[PDB]
């Protein structure tokens, strides 16, 4: 002999959601910019022979 | 009877007691069941543990 039992209604499961999601693009590097340092250091030499 | 007689057959000694008393069947709390009412007036299905 056994108990009765009666399956009701399931009950509502948690929802899930998705999610579209698009990455950052990474940075640039720098390019190579140069300053004429020759140039500078001859005229400290020029003004101080003076 | 088949209780004592299986026991034999694993090995173990039969249920036996001395001192003025009787034998029943009682639930995990050591209440015997009642001695002339039907199992099936009783709250007993089937699993159960006695």
């Amino acid at each position: 002999m056994k108990r009765g039992f009666a399956r009701p209604t399931p009950e509502k499961p948690p929802v899930i959601k998705p999610e579209n999601i698009v990455l950052s693009t990474p940075l640039s590097i720098p390019p190579p910019e140069g300053k004429p340092w020759w140039l500078i250091v001859v005229g400290v030499v020029v003004v101080g022979l003076l | 009877k088949v209780v004592n007689s299986r026991l034999r057959e694993l090995g173990e000694a039969p249920l036996e007691a001395t001192g003025r008393g009787r034998w029943a069947l009682c639930l995990v709390d050591g209440a015997p069941l009642r001695a002339t009412q039907s199992l099936t007036e009783q709250d007993v299905y089937d699993g159960d543990r006695l």
